[PDB]
RNA sequence: CGAUGUCGGCUCAUCACAUCCUGGGGCUGAAGUAGGUCCCAAGGGUAUGGCUGUUCGCCAUUUAAAGUGGUACGCGAGCUGGGUUUAGAACGUCGUGAGACAGUUCGGUCCCUAUCUGCCGUGGGCGCUGGAGAACUGAGGGGGGCUGCUCCUAGUACGAGAGGACCGGAGUGGACGCAUCACUGGUGUUCGGGUUGUCAUGCCAAUGGCACUGCCCGGUAGCUAAAUGCGGAAGAGAUAAGUGCUGAAAGCAUCUAAGCACGAAACUUGCCCCGAGAUGAGUUCUCCCUGACCCUUUAAGGGUCCUGAAGGAACGUUGAAGACGACGACGUUGAUAGGCCGGGUGUGUAAGCGCAGCGAUGCGUUGAGCUAACCGGUACUAAUGAACCGUGAGGCUUAACCU
RNA sequence: AAUUCCUUGUCGGGUAAGUUCCGACCUGCACGAAUGGCGUAAUGAUGGCCAGGCUGUCUCCACCCGAGACUCAGUGAAAU
RNA sequence: ACACAGGUGGUCAGGUAGAGAAUACCAAGGCGCUUGAGAGAACUCGGGUGAAGGAACUAGGCAAAAUGGUGCCGUAACUUC
RNA sequence: AGGACCGAACCGACUAAUGUCGAAAAAUUAGCGGAUGACUUGUGGCUGGGGGUGAAAGGCCAAUCAAACCGGGAGAUAGCU
């Protein structure tokens, strides 16, 4: 393709 | 779950099931005789042969029962008129469901539904 | 003693002098006629199988008609059978009423309760229903968690999840005879049995005192 | 089917008006209070010289409930309100010398003789 | 969610050993026509138990 | 079922008069204060009427000192001793559940004399 | 670190025992009641609220009790997201400042259609050695197991009194479970009625559509709880801690070494359910099939013709059975379903007509009409003759009996 | 106190019970006067707290109506 | 990117009820949304109703329920009037 | 009269649910705010990358923003995988 969607964000392991 | 319940839904809501048998009754005193797929013919049993067990009986209220019940003045004509009459001595039972095979499009199961009179 | 075998003839209710309504089965227990005797020496254990009802010359098969024939009893809608109790004898071909009942005070009754089909663990096990509201998605009869993490790593054998519920046999234990007529081949049993109306019941004296 | 933050009124002249159910007495997880039935009160709602005070923690039987009392013959006795007469913390031994409303015999116990006597019905 | 193997020819056919379909055990010969139709369903002609029914 | 028909026709009481909703209705049942068996009225207006043959029942609302009561009485019951109609009503519904919302003036029924 | 989601809550748990209650016991500074302490015991049970994001804790009111822990201080491909963990903003504080704060404050996207294991259910195949229809046995497995109060014993034992038993009975509850729908109710868009707006059926009248079932009022069947019946046991066995009897070693003593007893909700049973794939595939009863040829390495062989049984399957009408399978009932020699007939039930005095009224409307006909799933009947309709599968006497060895 | 750590300060009110709220005190860790102080009617999809009504939010779920889920026919993916 | 529940300026705009271009039902006119058929499990979605209770839920009344029109009467503290 | 009030169009986007390989790379449904103004909208124009514009969020500048995109230096460099 010519768009890739951006990931979703990780849990925050914060 | 069902237990001891009759009707079928028939994957309508209860106005477009009341409108679709109303319109079901018609066709059929109508013509007669009326392909349509088996569970509905089974359900429209249930429908017209009440409406001819009341055309027995020809009064005023009985005429307006039968319109209230099918809106066709034509239809509620031919009730009380030939197949009152016709079926004036048959106790129940005037129609007769016959399996044809499955409909080319969706593979249901069809059925003719007919008037047990109509040997012409 | 032994039971007999009856049909569920729906409930109702018997009205005493003294102002009580009780809650009654009613049982139609016809004649059992016994179609087998079994006995330590041929079987290994002491019990009778019994028949009751009728069938039809068309729906009873060569081998139940042979079965039938043997004893010379005519077919029911059916074969049980209940263990003797060191007291008792019967003959092949005896008819045994709801008389046997006259002196008993509780029973037990044994019937295939109604099926609920496919049900939930809210019906099926009185599992707690989740928020019905405030965040929660989409799981508002949903069973939750069925297990723990990595140390147990898998569900346990008996964990209660949903599937078939009745429609199996239970049993309702210490239930008061109210009345036994033998002429109308009756018996009123107090409160409920499981169950449909026209369904087979086994009725023998109750198993605890 | 009295539980706990159900309001009832009060059928003696204690001087309480409403009371508040905090507690239904007797048995963990005990759900509801039917008639006979004591339960733990908090007084929301008094009369102003009356011989309770509001805000006051008491212990009241109930006497009437919407719900009702069904009958050895399975006849019903409802009730459009919910009432109760308020006891004293310690001996049952109501409040009030009044009783308002009728009752129920299912009221007719040792305890509430008192209640069953001062009732203007049943 | 998803499969953390790939699974084989050998457990794809497993599976599918119950999707094989049943062929109608028998048809019927009508009474009067003689034609093939299936049970308590009227022939291609219109005949059921040897009457014509609907005379398509 | 005609078993269970035949079981309850053998209890069903003979006696039981006619009346309807609306009907102000004296019913006579049966207390017990031990030994004694008393005699104790309930006058109210009939609000509801099940017919279920042996299982019938009938909801009379009385208002009594103070509370409004209801009864619901099986009318085949041998607690119930008697009823008789001192008043018959004119209402048109089979029940008369709106009497409940209702006090004084507003929960008077008119009379038939049908 | 080419990611192992992090508090608390919810849901659902499961195990341990260092036991909170209930059970058993020893000692007591144990009179009784009630305690303290220790031993045995894990079967079951083991609050609801106010506050706080809370865990915790404080408090209120219960309870027999409100156990302690493990399980990624269980559980986010089960939920939440108040807290903690982004980006906004502000306060205090620190810094010249950008900014920072186990300081606070307001706000702030929680994905996954399950392949495998597992688990809950439910089928198909084959096997079980001729086939088939039933009924079982029971290895084995699971469920269940909680407890209060009142009364009698007896106000007795005990005690100066106050108070107040054990043991053993009876009743009635709470929580939990199973079943059920007779009752009390909920629901009941498939029954009846009222009514608003509008459109239509030519119009009046009467009806129908739509407006969330337009809004409502009732309500049959079914389903159901809050309704109602029932349950936990008793008993037995073997024991734990403990108590012993007899009894030496060790002339005594000693519960132990020989021997013999008692002893708990734990264990094994007893109660309920599943259960012969229990491949160790079991038992009993009944039913069915006893025809010929050919060929080859004459093999528990293959082939042809004739024969197709018991039974099953399929198909149809269906079910208080059911996701589908399955399971149950029927298929004309029939009540399986629908219709019909009668009733019941529900609603509630239809329409038309007549009368009174100026009219709205009322009254009579009239408890009328209509009435789902209910009950009892009834072949009127639909369940077709058939066809299909399944065979034709069932291996070897040995033993035991009549030849 | 949008500021207070200790801290859920103390006292009062509200509740049966109030780490929140409101009032007051002042021992202000670490307020403060245009990086404004204090008050303030009206206003606010603003923050907090309380009450009446109302209720399936809950005790504690039940039933029903539809759309899926399930079966049949047709077409026919995806992450991995 | 699609025969895609999105976006896209202007003009015309009938009847009954209504204040109305709201809303309901209609006209003219245009459509039934390019898979159907069954069944009537869990569970999910979108709704309806609910005994007794009534915020006990929860972080929090979130969601839901409720209120709702016109005319008239009447309306407190506080206020920058 | 009014950056007045209630409320459609219109402009928004506070809450919840759904959806989250969506009908949709930001929606739908039910509610919600403004709705004569510091309003909204059409057409055309102008401002440009360390630049613009910003009732200020580091917001926006073609689904891209703590320095757009395209091409080039360019096979930057990479003691790292
Ligand atoms: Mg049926
Ligand atoms: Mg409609
Ligand atoms: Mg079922
Ligand atoms: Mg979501
Ligand atoms: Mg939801
Ligand atoms: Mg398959
Ligand atoms: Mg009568
Ligand atoms: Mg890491
Ligand atoms: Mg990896
Ligand atoms: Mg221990
Ligand atoms: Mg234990
Ligand atoms: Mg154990
Ligand atoms: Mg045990
Ligand atoms: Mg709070
Ligand atoms: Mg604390
Ligand atoms: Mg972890
Ligand atoms: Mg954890
Ligand atoms: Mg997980
Ligand atoms: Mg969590
Ligand atoms: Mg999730
Ligand atoms: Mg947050
Ligand atoms: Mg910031
Ligand atoms: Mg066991
Ligand atoms: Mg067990
Ligand atoms: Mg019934
Ligand atoms: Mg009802
Ligand atoms: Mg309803
Ligand atoms: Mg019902
Ligand atoms: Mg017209
Ligand atoms: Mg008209
Ligand atoms: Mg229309
Ligand atoms: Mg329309
Ligand atoms: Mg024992
Ligand atoms: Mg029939
Ligand atoms: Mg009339
Ligand atoms: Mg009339
Ligand atoms: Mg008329
Ligand atoms: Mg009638
Ligand atoms: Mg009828
Ligand atoms: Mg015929
Ligand atoms: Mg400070
Ligand atoms: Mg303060
Ligand atoms: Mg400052
Ligand atoms: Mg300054
Ligand atoms: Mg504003
Ligand atoms: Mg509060
Ligand atoms: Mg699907
Ligand atoms: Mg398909
Ligand atoms: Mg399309
Ligand atoms: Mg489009
Ligand atoms: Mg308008
Ligand atoms: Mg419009
Ligand atoms: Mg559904
Ligand atoms: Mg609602
Ligand atoms: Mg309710
Ligand atoms: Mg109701
Ligand atoms: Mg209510
Ligand atoms: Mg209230
Ligand atoms: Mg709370
Ligand atoms: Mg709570
Ligand atoms: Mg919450
Ligand atoms: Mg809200
Ligand atoms: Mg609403
Ligand atoms: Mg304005
Ligand atoms: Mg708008
Ligand atoms: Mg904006
Ligand atoms: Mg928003
Ligand atoms: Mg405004
Ligand atoms: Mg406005
Ligand atoms: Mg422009
Ligand atoms: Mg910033
Ligand atoms: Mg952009
Ligand atoms: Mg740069
Ligand atoms: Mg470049
Ligand atoms: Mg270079
Ligand atoms: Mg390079």
């Amino acid at each position: 393709p010519v768009y890739i969607p951006r990931p979703r964000p990780p849990h925050p392991r914060l | 779950m069902r237990h001891r319940k009759s009707g079928r839904q028939l994957n309508r809501n209860s106005s477009h099931r009341q409108a679709m048998f109303r319109n079901m009754a018609g066709s059929l005193v109508r013509h007669e005789i009326i392909k349509t797929t088996l569970p509905k013919a089974k359900e429209l049993r249930r429908v017209v042969e009440p409406l001819i067990t009341l055309a027995k009986t020809d009064s005023v209220a009985n005429r307006r029962l039968a319109f209230a019940r099918t809106r066709d003045n034509e239809i509620v004509a031919k009730l009380f008129n030939e197949l009152g009459p016709r079926f004036a001595s048959r106790a129940g039972g005037y129609t007769r469901i016959l399996k044809c095979g499955f409909r080319a499009g969706d593979n249901a199961p069809m059925a003719y539904i007919e008037l047990v009179d109509r040997s012409e | 003693m032994i039971g007999l075998v009856g049909k569920k003839v729906g409930m109702t209710r018997i009205f005493t002098e003294d102002g009580v309504s009780i809650p009654v089965t009613v049982i139609e227990v016809e004649a059992n006629r016994v179609t087998q005797v079994k006995d330590l020496a041929n079987d290994g254990y002491r019990a009778i199988q019994v028949t009751t009802g009728a069938k039809k010359a068309n729906r009873v098969t060569k081998p139940e008609a042979g079965h039938f024939a043997k004893a010379g009893v005519e077919a029911g809608r059916g074969l049980w059978e209940f263990r003797l109790a060191e007291g008792e004898e019967f003959t092949v071909g005896q008819s045994i009423s709801v008389e046997l009942f006259a002196d008993v005070k509780k029973v037990d009754v044994t019937g295939t309760s109604k099926g609920k089909g496919f049900a939930g663990t809210v019906k099926r096990w009185n599992f707690r229903t989740q928020d019905a509201t405030h965040g929660n998605s989409l799981s508002h009869r949903v069973p939750g968690s069925i297990g723990q993490n990595q140390t147990p790593g898998k569900v346990f054998k008996g964990k209660k999840m949903a599937g078939q519920m009745g429609n199996e046999r239970v049993t309702v234990q210490s239930l008061d005879v109210v009345r036994v007529d033998a002429e109308r081949n009756l018996l009123l049993v107090k409160g409920a049995v499981p169950g449909a109306t026209g369904s087979d019941l086994i009725v023998k004296p109750a198993v605890k005192a | 089917m009295i539980q706990e933050q159900t309001m009832l009124n009060v059928a003696d002249n204690s001087g309480a008006r409403r009371v508040m159910c905090i507690k239904v007495l007797g048995g963990s997880h005990r759900r509801y209070a039917g008639v006979g039935d004591i339960i733990k009160i908090t007084i929301k709602e008094a009369i102003p010289r009356g011989k309770v005070k509001k805000g006051d923690v008491l212990k009241a039987v109930v006497v009437r409930t919407k719900k009702g009392v069904r009958r050895p013959d399975g006849s019903v006795i409802r009730f459009d309100g919910n009432a109760c007469v308020l006891l004293n913390n310690n001996s049952e031994q109501p409040i009030g010398t009044r009783i308002f409303g009728p009752v129920t015999r299912e009221l007719r116990s040792e305890k509430f003789m008192k209640i069953i006597s001062l009732a203007p019905e049943v | 969610a998803v499969q953390q193997n790939k699974p084989t020819r050998s457990k794809r056919g497993m599976r599918r050993s119950h999707d094989a379909l049943t062929a109608v055990t028998s048809l019927s010969v009508d009474k009067t026509s003689g034609e093939k139709h299936l049970r308590h369903h009227i022939t291609a002609d219109g005949y059921y138990r040897g009457r014509k029914v609907i005379a398509k | 079922s005609n078993i269970i028909k035949q079981l309850e026709q053998e209890q069903m009481k003979q006696d039981v008069p006619s009346f309807r909703p609306g009907d102000t209705v004296e019913v006579k049942v049966w207390v017990v204060e031990g030994s004694k068996k008393r005699l104790q009225a309930f006058e109210g207006v009939v609000i509801a009427i099940r017919n279920r043959g042996l299982h019938s029942a009938f909801t009379v609302r009385k208002i009594s000192n103070g509370e409004g009561v209801e009864r619901v009485f099986q009318t085949h019951s041998p607690v119930v001793d008697s009823i008789s109609v001192k008043r018959r009503g004119a209402v048109r519904k089979a029940k008369l559940y709106y009497l409940r919302e209702r006090t004084g003036k507003a929960a008077r029924i008119k009379e038939r004399l049908n």
